[PDB]
């Protein structure tokens, strides 16, 4: 039995079929020694953050909240230009957030990423509740690859990213 | 008949679904679910039809409420922003609530619905089903040659600057 | 409930195509179907039942002060007020306040003696939260005797509805405010 996303290589043991997101990739063996579902959740949790967070890199340059017109497109300059006041109210507002994956993943036994937030029940259908799944995992790492990139373009050019991209500043 | 004779036949093309000459050389059929193929078929045909059609209307009919542009492209940038973003939502409720809200291609015939059947027949038109297989033929021949159209008739009015009736008058050539 | 299955309770579907949540029950005066968005998963249910009332008795007491001081205004509330009214008064009652004057402190007192119920009977929501014999809006608060028996039931449904109509109603009564000034007579007329 070999793995699927490398065809040359064996399955890796402990990561199945059953997980969403699931291609047959650890090359580097992270599931033989790590807890699974511990990566499971924190894959999932790293992936919902750079969702939100390669959209945020990308709005303000189409829009701004009109308390924060004059705040810079840059994304780099525009975290310092909130004061502590509103970063300590966004924290505390993540906390509150984390407070329940804290006692889910702590103290609970439900499933990788299940805080129980299903409002519209978009996952009352079985195969479109597998399909949503899947593409959860799938836009939370296409996520993490592209924020990691507008991070760093972001350090390089001091601009947004669309900004760079219509400006063409693509060398360092 | 097969529509490249140098070439097998396409082995998941049957002869089923209407327009099957046997055209798949690429095989997109050998991958993809046919159903799918044929849902984006009519859909791309059936906005091209429309689009067609307004190509043609909007290059002489202006509602007094906007204010034409010289050309039926350039008429999408004169519209003020909302009224296209109002257009976009009402077209995602339509998409969302046609589709009884399975929009991919895991969920979309899980309930075994045909492809490019969303239930949409108001005025009968579909009883007769010598008419309907007909109207089929004509319905993906039509949408395939408005796509065409569409694309020529658009790719024309972005090059000259002038409209499609506009061109076919009064010609003037690339030099 | 009143007209259990026919004003309210099992059955009633207000959207067709998007179906109240199962775990939102089916015995709550006012319980009509409707919870499109599934906002009932996101919170205590009893939170949200005695959040919803008390909203709703605040836009009561709010609509019925909002008509009443545009036709009624108390003796010398004009020496301090003069001719302003709704979202004006409540900030230069503050602005006088914090002039210096000594007489214009009415949303102090309210605000002090309102903070004072709600921190005296934040015990009810936490026995409400828990299980407890007390059910959400009720206070025990019946001086004439009036919904002693069955006719509670009906009121309970008209409350809510009411709440529910109040909880629109001031918040026209306010924004029309903010691109006009004036007041709902004076905006209805
Ligand atoms: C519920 C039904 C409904 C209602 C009440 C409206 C109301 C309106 N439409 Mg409209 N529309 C609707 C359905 C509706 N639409 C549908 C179903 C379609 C698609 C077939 C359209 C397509 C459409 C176009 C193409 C345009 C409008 C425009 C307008 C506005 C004209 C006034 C104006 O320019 O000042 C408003 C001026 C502003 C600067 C404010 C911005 C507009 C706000 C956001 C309108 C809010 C509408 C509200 C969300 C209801 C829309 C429902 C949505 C599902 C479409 C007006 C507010 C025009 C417009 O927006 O011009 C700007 C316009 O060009 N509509
Ligand atoms: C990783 C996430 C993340 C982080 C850290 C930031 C951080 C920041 N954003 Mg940003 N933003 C984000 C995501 C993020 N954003 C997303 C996803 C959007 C698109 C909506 C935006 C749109 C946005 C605008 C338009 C602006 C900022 C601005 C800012 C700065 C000030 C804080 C502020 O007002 O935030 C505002 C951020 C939000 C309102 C995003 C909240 C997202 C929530 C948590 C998701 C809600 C989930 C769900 C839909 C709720 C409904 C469920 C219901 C239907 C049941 C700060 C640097 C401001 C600035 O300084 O720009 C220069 C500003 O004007 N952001
Ligand atoms: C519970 C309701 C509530 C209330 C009353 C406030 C009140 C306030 N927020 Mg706020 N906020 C809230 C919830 C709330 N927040 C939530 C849930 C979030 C999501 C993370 C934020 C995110 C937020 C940001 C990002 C900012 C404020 C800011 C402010 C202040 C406005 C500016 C000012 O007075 O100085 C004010 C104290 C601003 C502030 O303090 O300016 C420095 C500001 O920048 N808030
Ligand atoms: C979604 C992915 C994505 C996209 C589309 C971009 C897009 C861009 N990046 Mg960026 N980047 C990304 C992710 C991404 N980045 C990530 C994750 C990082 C690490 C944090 C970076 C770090 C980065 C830096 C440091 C710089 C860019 C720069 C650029 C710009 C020019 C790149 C170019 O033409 O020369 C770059 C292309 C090459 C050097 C050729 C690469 C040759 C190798 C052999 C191919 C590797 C491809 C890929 C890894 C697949 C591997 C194959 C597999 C079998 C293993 C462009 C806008 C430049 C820029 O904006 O300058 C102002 C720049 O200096 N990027
Ligand atoms: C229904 C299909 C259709 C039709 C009838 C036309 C018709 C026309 N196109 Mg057109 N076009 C089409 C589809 C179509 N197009 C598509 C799908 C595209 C791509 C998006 C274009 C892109 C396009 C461009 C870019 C241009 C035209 C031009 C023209 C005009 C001159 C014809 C010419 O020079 O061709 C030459 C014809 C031949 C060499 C005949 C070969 C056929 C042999 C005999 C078959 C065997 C003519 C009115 C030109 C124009 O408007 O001039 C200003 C022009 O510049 N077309
Ligand atoms: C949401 C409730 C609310 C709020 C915030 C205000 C706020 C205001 N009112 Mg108003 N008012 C209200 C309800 C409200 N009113 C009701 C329900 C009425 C009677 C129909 C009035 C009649 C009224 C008059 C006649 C006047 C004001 C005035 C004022 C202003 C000065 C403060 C003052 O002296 O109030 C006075 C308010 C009252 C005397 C009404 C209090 C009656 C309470 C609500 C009865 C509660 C009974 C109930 C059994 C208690 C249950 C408690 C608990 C068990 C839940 C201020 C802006 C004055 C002003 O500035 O005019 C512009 C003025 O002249 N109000
Ligand atoms: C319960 C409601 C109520 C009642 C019965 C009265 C009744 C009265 N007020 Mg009064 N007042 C009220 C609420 C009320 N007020 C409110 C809510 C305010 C604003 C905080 C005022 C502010 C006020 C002032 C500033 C003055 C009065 C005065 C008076 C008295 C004479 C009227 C006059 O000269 O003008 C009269 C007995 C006057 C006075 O002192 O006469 C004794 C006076 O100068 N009132
Ligand atoms: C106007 C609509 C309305 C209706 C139909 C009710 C109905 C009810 N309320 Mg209620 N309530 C209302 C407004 C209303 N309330 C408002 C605005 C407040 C805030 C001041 C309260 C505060 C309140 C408390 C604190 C309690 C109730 C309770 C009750 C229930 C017992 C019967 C009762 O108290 O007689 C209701 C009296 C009337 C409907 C008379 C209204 C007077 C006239 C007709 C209105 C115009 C002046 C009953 C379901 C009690 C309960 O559930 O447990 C027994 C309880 O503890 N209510
Ligand atoms: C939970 C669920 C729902 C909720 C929900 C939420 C709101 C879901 C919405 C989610 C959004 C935030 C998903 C965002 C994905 C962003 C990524 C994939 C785009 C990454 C871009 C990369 C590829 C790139 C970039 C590139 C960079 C590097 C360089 C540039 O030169 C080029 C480029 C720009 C191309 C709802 C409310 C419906 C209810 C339901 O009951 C429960
Ligand atoms: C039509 C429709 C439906 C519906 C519906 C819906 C969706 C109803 C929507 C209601 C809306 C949009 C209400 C919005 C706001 C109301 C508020 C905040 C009220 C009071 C505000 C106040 C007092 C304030 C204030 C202030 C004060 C005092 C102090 C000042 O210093 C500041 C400030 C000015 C801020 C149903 C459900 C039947 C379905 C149907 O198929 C379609
Ligand atoms: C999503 C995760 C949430 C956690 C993020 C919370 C971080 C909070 C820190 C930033 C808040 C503001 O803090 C910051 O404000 C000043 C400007 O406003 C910064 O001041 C300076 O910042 C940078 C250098 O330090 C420079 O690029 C700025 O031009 C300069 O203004 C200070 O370095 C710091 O005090």
């Amino acid at each position: 039995e070999m793995s699927e996303a490398i065809p040359f290589l064996p399955k890796p043991a402990n990561i199945d079929a059953s997980m969403p997101g699931y291609s047959g990739f650890d090359p580097l063996g992270f599931s033989d020694y790590y807890n699974v579902k511990w990566m499971q959740e924190a894959e999932i949790k790293h992936g919902r953050i750079c969702m939100l967070a390669a959209l945020g890199m990308m709005f303000p340059e189409f829009g701004t909240l009109p308390q924060f017109s004059s705040f810079s497109t840059n994304p780099l300059e525009a975290f310092y230009q909130v004061g502590p006041a509103g970063w300590g109210q966004i924290l505390l507002f993540i906390g509150v957030l984390e407070s329940f994956s804290y006692e889910k993943v702590f103290y609970g036994d439900s499933a990788p990423g299940d805080l129980g937030f299903d409002p519209l029940r978009m996952s009352s259908n079985a195969a479109s509740a597998k399909h949503y799944a899947r593409a959860e995992v799938m836009n939370g790492r296409l996520a993490m690859i592209g924020f990691s990139g507008m991070l760093h373009h972001a350090i390089l050019t001091k601009q947004g990213p669309i900004t760079q991209i219509v400006e063409q500043n693509f060398v360092p | 008949d097969n529509a490249m004779p140098f070439l097998e036949g396409p082995p998941k093309l049957d002869g089923s679904l209407a327009g099957d000459v046997g055209f798949d050389p690429v095989g997109f059929s050998n991958y993809f679910d046919i159903r799918w193929l044929r849902e984006a078929e009519l859909k791309h045909g059936r906005v091209c039809m429309l689009g067609v059609t307004g190509l043609l209307v909007q290059e002489a009919i202006c509602l007094p409420q906007f204010a034409n542009g010289k050309t039926p492209v350039d008429d999408f940038f004169v519209v003020p922003a909302a009224g296209l973003w109002q257009v976009f939502f009402t077209i995602g409720a339509v998409e969302f609530f046609s589709n009884g809200f399975k929009l991919t291609p895991g969920d979309m015939f899980s309930e075994g619905r045909e492809a490019g059947d969303l239930g949409f027949d108001p005025l009968g038109c579909g009883k007769n089903p010598d008419a309907l297989a007909r109207r089929r033929l004509v319905e993906v021949k039509n949408g395939r040659l408005a796509m065409i159209a569409f694309g020529g008739m658009l790719h024309q009015q972005l090059l000259t600057g002038q409209g499609t009736l506009e061109q076919l008058a009064n010609f003037k050539a690339i030099n | 409930l009143y007209k259990d299955g026919v004003m309210q309770g099992k059955g009633l579907v207000a959207v067709p195509f998007a179906l109240a949540p199962d775990s939102l029950p089916a015995d709550i005066p006012g319980y009509v179907g409707f919870d499109p968005l599934g906002l009932s998963t996101l919170c205590n249910l009893d939170f949200l039942r005695e959040a919803e009332i008390k909203h709703g008795r605040v836009a009561m007491l709010a609509v019925t002060g909002s008509l009443v001081q545009d036709v009624f205004q108390f003796p010398g509330v004009d020496k301090v007020i003069g001719n302003a009214k709704m979202i004006g008064a409540h900030d230069k009652f503050i602005a006088g306040a914090h002039a210096g004057d000594t007489r214009s402190f009415a949303m102090h007192q309210i605000i002090f003696w309102v903070g004072l119920l709600e921190v005296l009977t934040m015990p009810a929501l936490f026995e409400t939260m828990n299980g407890g014999p007390r059910q959400p809006g009720d206070f025990k608060f019946d001086p004439l005797g009036l919904g002693k028996g069955d006719k509670l039931a009906r009121k309970q449904l008209t409350e809510i509805k009411n709440g529910r109509l109040a909880m629109i109603g001031v918040g026209g009564m306010v924004h029309h405010y903010l691109l006009t000034g004036k007041g709902p007579l004076q905006f209805l007329a």
